[PDB]
RNA sequence: UCGAAGGUGGGAUCGGCGAUUGGGACGAAGUCGUAACAAGGUAGCCGUACCGGAAGGUGCGGCUGGAUC
RNA sequence: CUGGGCAGUAACUGACGCUGAGGAGCGAAAGCGUGGGGAGCGAACAGGAUUAGAUACCCUGGUAGUCCACGCCGUAAACG
RNA sequence: AGAAGCACCGGCCAACUACGUGCCAGCAGCCGCGGUAAUACGUAGGGUGCGAGCGUUGUCCGGAAUUACUGGGCGUAAAGAGCUCGUAGGUGGUUUGUCGCGUUGUUCGUGAAAUCUCACGGCUUAACUGUGAGCGUGCGGGCGAUACGGGCAGACUAGAGU
RNA sequence: CAGCUUGUUGGUGGGGUGACGGCCUACCAAGGCGACGACGGGUAGCCGGCCUGAGAGGGUGUCCGGCCACACUGGGACUGA
């Protein structure tokens, strides 16, 4: 069945993002919503907000591309995983490409990516990684 | 040639059913 | 695949087959040598080997390949056995060294001198 | 005063009614040394032909790499139709580090510090493939920046920012 | 078993190569000064001096009775 | 042990003119050998190998003596081949070549192993001792009015000292002003071939 | 009383040898065929059953990793 | 007599889901047991032919089996 | 002036010509060489790599991403159970509040000494030693947090079922 | 290697011990362990470490140091902290 909605979400970016549409609708949770925020903030897509769907909440985000068709993203992959949860200290978090890249870290703090976790100093959750 | 790999088996398992019919007797039902 | 999987069962690591045998971890091993013989490679390199039928220190029994040419072997000689498998033969995976207490080291070598057992010069 | 350096010679065959009918096959890899590099196959019935053949066609199959002053981006990993080649920045001190098959292209590309590591086939011809696609899976701070929207401190780790100046002062 | 009473303990940890979280369980004994308790029974318990040959552990107050 | 043999023959070899002046090398810049004019396959691990063997008889160092010093070398931070030159140019005997007290390698180390050489009034007859900073390199007072140590005066013009060391006058004493880094190392090699050598 | 050793007994279990016998592998320029690869000369394979010196043959069902219109 | 599936309404429950080591059931054909049945076909078998031979292919017959009831078997290129 | 030998030279692998032998002797790790012109056997010369060491064996790791957590695969290459149901287990939609077990932050204690790494110091340098700083990844106590996972008390209908 | 356990699981009163304790004993109940591998078979001293490896891992436990076990084989007490 529907399993790790999360995976669910960012696969659904990384086919329709292949397939070049210019937004994508889903089921919207809380945890989906703050990973669209720092989307949004790293700078990964533009706008995202919420329909007033059948039943739940419907999330809608809309995917940046170049002033040609490039994308704005070159990948993504889920990290934490369901049937394998990684958990990564602030001494020891994960560096996507090097540092081009980012990697959603849940803290207590809430959601962060990497650069806020390492000068705010929780590690925690690593999500997935992006760049 | 993906049939020779069947028929190497196949001469394996009639050699084997072949010795096990010589010897469905106290040749080997004793044993 | 599923690591779920994994905890269950683990990664298992294939029998690793015990490279050589009849010494038991021993660099070398001495034998009483007999049955000393000639015997023809396989279908290619048709020549003639001289091997030797080693009552190994192990007490077991295996065949050995005489490195290079001539030797005083008959049936008793105590001889040292090391590893070394020939290509040409298929029952041959011991090597006698030559220069050891019933083997002497063979005549007329000036050339590496330290196989096949050889004294520098007089 | 530009470097060419062929990696495989192999000889091919086409049998026909007579016998066989043999060919040439030269990969080469034609790079400056700094940061242009191409990659040609090159194919001819004889040697140095299929020599030149791979020279003049791996120099019109031309792609820029992008590099920091020795060692690349950021690390990514090549796969070809059947190749897999990774590579992984390296210190300014440790240098090229790589396969027969690699190490030519990147020696080519100019790279004089990387991490190269063959995991996929062994035939020299994709796995040059596979270190050409990872070249272009290669990408730059101030390129990925524009992407990105956000400016270059924000997008690249500042160990890279305070490397990149120390070449040009 | 007339004043003993059985608590099957839990512990969670992280598995050592494939870094897993496992579920671990244990059946332990514990004290019972009152030989009162029903089936489930969510209750805590500390260390002793063993009582037995594999009594370790005492009852301290039992919580959301057998329900 | 020391190789104790011929010279020119290892900078044929090498195909480069390792010591400073040399009418035997230019005459037959090929290696050496009946086969001396073949043409030699251009291998990436032959030129690699040549180039350690040039790294290795400039200075008269032995094989494993070179590993334990690449070994500390990677270790040091930083960089490696840097600290290398500077290591193997701080053995003492390539600091008499740079102070001009000796016309060649294999007697600018005789010199020290011979026991005319105190560095803090210390007698050392090891030629491998790495000179720090700020030190003295100095002699015994009693090696005065000895041939070679007296025309050790007039041939100081002929060869650039290098900034890194000081020598002075009738006192021939050197000060060794810092350890030598890179630039003042003089350099008949290309040294990103040793580094690429020991990851195989 | 308990108690090592010892004795008695019947089992369990791990090995060695064994007349005789069975297959396997590797060898050589041996003997009998020609079963498969082409429609391989009856398409070939799978399971099963029976038969035959031997490959194999045949029946029943199945597959195309075969054909035909 | 009986199983499943699909659509629609949104009436109901409110995560009750997914998978599933082991396990259990079902499982072509052949085969096995007992008892029936047996037209046609048809392993085996026999004759004829072909052939150097022909323990085959082709022909003539033809037993088991193929069918039924109830058990057993539990295997197939049980394949997309 | 008393003081150098060892191994190897077809490709891996750095290092070649000649003579003697002629499927013989023999070499070899691999694939192969030698049947009259051998860079591959024996000798000579030369050379290469080392050097009081050089080679052979055996053992182990590496290369081997050829047990794959990092880091593999299953139509035809080895690999989907004949199919289904279902036990343990694994895993689990949306939302509210709480616990804080996992997770995570900080401190305290422990994690002996020696070992390994950094910096100096001395045995003539070195090996070796000493000192100071890391390592000691883990664990126990206290004080924080609740984003995610987990427990609990609930809620929803979107999955599932009627 | 799928069933192992009867002083076995627990309790009471005792004994015994330096000390809790089926450590032992009388009585009473019939429990405890196990597919997260009981019971069994094989192998093995363990460790800081050492070898290798980029690491994770793999091999190994020799010098040193720490812990344990043993002292011809097997069983038992004594003194004495
Ligand atoms: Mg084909
Ligand atoms: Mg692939
Ligand atoms: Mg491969
Ligand atoms: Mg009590
Ligand atoms: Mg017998
Ligand atoms: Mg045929
Ligand atoms: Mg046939
Ligand atoms: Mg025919
Ligand atoms: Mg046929
Ligand atoms: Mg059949
Ligand atoms: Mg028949
Ligand atoms: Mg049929
Ligand atoms: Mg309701
Ligand atoms: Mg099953
Ligand atoms: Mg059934
Ligand atoms: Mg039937
Ligand atoms: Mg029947
Ligand atoms: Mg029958
Ligand atoms: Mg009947
Ligand atoms: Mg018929
Ligand atoms: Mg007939
Ligand atoms: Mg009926
Ligand atoms: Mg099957
Ligand atoms: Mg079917
Ligand atoms: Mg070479
Ligand atoms: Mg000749
Ligand atoms: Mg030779
Ligand atoms: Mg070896
Ligand atoms: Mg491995
Ligand atoms: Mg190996
Ligand atoms: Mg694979
Ligand atoms: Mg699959
Ligand atoms: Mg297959
Ligand atoms: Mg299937
Ligand atoms: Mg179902
Ligand atoms: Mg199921
Ligand atoms: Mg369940
Ligand atoms: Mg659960
Ligand atoms: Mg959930
Ligand atoms: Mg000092
Ligand atoms: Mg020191
Ligand atoms: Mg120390
Ligand atoms: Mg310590
Ligand atoms: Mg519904
Ligand atoms: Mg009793
Ligand atoms: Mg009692
Ligand atoms: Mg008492
Ligand atoms: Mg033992
Ligand atoms: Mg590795
Ligand atoms: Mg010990
Ligand atoms: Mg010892
Ligand atoms: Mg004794
Ligand atoms: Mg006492």
């Amino acid at each position: 069945t529907m399993t790790d909605p999360i995976a669910d979400f960012l696969t659904r970016l990384r086919n329709a993002n292949s397939a070049y549409h210019d937004e994508v609708s889903l089921p919207h949770s809380k945890l989906k919503a703050n990973i669209a925020q720092i989307l949004k903030n790293e700078g990964y897509i533009s706008d995202f907000r919420t329909e007033d769907a059948r039943v739940g909440k419907s999330l809608v985000i809309q995917l940046k591309y170049g002033p040609s068709r490039e994308r704005s993203i070159a990948g993504l992959r889920r990290v934490s995983k369901p049937g394998l949860r990684v958990y990564a200290k602030s001494t020891n978090l994960p560096r996507v490409l090097g540092g081009l890249g980012v990697a959603i870290i849940s803290t207590s703090s809430g959601l962060l990516t990497d650069r806020q976790a390492a000068r705010q100093g929780v590690g925690g959750e690593v999500l997935a990684y992006v760049w | 040639g993906s049939v020779i790999k069947k028929r190497r088996k196949r001469m394996s398992k009639k050699k084997h059913r072949k010795l096990l019919r010589r010897t469905r007797v106290q040749r080997r039902k004793l044993g | 695949p599923t690591i779920q999987q994994l905890v269950r069962k683990g990664r298992r690591d294939k029998i690793s087959k015990v490279k050589t045998a009849a010494l038991k971890g021993s660099p070398q091993r001495r034998g009483v040598c007999t049955r000393v013989y000639t015997t023809t490679p396989k279908k290619p390199n048709s020549a003639l080997r001289k091997v030797a039928r080693v009552k190994l220190t192990s007490q077991v029994e295996v065949t050995a390949y005489i490195p290079g040419e001539g030797h005083n072997l008959q049936e008793h000689s105590m001889v040292l056995v090391r590893g070394g498998r020939v290509k040409d033969l298929p029952g041959v995976r011991y090597k006698i060294i030559r220069g050891s207490l019933d083997t002497q080291g063979v005549k007329n070598r000036k050339q590496a001198r330290s196989r096949y057992g050889a004294k520098k010069e007089k | 005063n530009y470097l060419e350096r062929v990696v495989a010679i192999n000889r091919v065959s086409k049998v026909v009614k007579g016998g066989r009918r043999f060919s040439f096959t030269a990969l080469v890899i034609v790079g400056d040394g700094n940061g242009m590099v191409g990659v040609g196959y090159g194919k001819a019935k004889e040697v140095p032909a299929a020599i030149a053949k791979g020279v003049e066609e791996a120099r019109k199959s031309f792609f820029r790499v992008p590099l920091i002053g020795g060692t690349i981006t950021h690390p990514v990993q090549g796969e070809a139709a059947a190749g897999v080649v990774l590579l992984r920045p390296a210190s300014p001190g440790t240098g090229v580090i790589a396969g027969g098959a690699a190490r030519a292209v990147l020696e080519c590309a100019g790279v004089h510090d990387i991490l190269a590591k063959s995991l996929g086939s062994d035939n020299a011809i994709n796995v040059v493939h596979a270190t050409v696609a990872a070249l272009k899976l290669l990408q730059r701070p101030e390129e990925v920046a524009a992407r990105r929207g956000l400016p270059i401190e924000d997008v690249a780790p500042a160990g890279m920012l305070k490397a990149r100046r120390k070449s040009e002062a | 078993m007339q004043k003993t009473i059985v608590v099957e303990l839990e512990d969670r940890m992280r598995h050592p190569l494939y870094g897993k979280i496992i579920r671990t369980t244990k059946k332990v004994k514990a004290h019972d000064e009152d030989s009162v308790a029903g089936i489930g029974d969510r209750v805590s318990l500390m260390e002793t001096r063993p009582l037995s040959a594999t009594k370790r552990w005492r009852l301290v107050e039992i919580l959301e009775k057998a329900k | 042990a020391r190789y104790t043999g011929p010279v020119t023959r290892k900078s044929r070899r090498l195909r480069t003119d390792l010591v400073g002046g040399d009418q035997a090398f230019e005459k037959r810049p090929y290696p050496p050998g009946q086969h001396g004019r073949a043409r030699i396959k251009e291998s990436e691990y032959l030129l690699q190998l040549q180039e350690k063997q040039k790294a290795r008889f400039t200075y008269g160092v032995m094989e494993k003596q070179f590993r334990r010093y690449y070994e500390e070398a990677v270790r040091q931070p930083g960089k490696t081949g840097e600290e290398l030159l500077k290591i193997l140019e701080s053995r003492l005997d390539n600091v008499i070549y740079r102070a001009g007290l000796a016309r060649t390698r294999r007697m600018a180390r005789q010199l020290v192993s011979h026991g005319h050489f105190n560095v803090n009034g210390v007698h050392v007859n090891v030629p491998s001792y790495r000179v720090s900073q700020y030190d003295i390199v100095d002699v015994r007072d009693k090696s005065l009015n000895t041939v070679p140590f007296q025309i050790a005066r007039e041939t100081a013009g002929e060869r650039p000292i290098p900034s890194w060391l000081q020598v002075v006058g009738e006192r021939q004493r050197v000060l060794i002003h810092q350890l030598p880094e890179r630039a003042q190392i003089d350099v008949p090699l290309t040294e990103q071939l040793i580094v690429e050598y020991y990851s195989k």
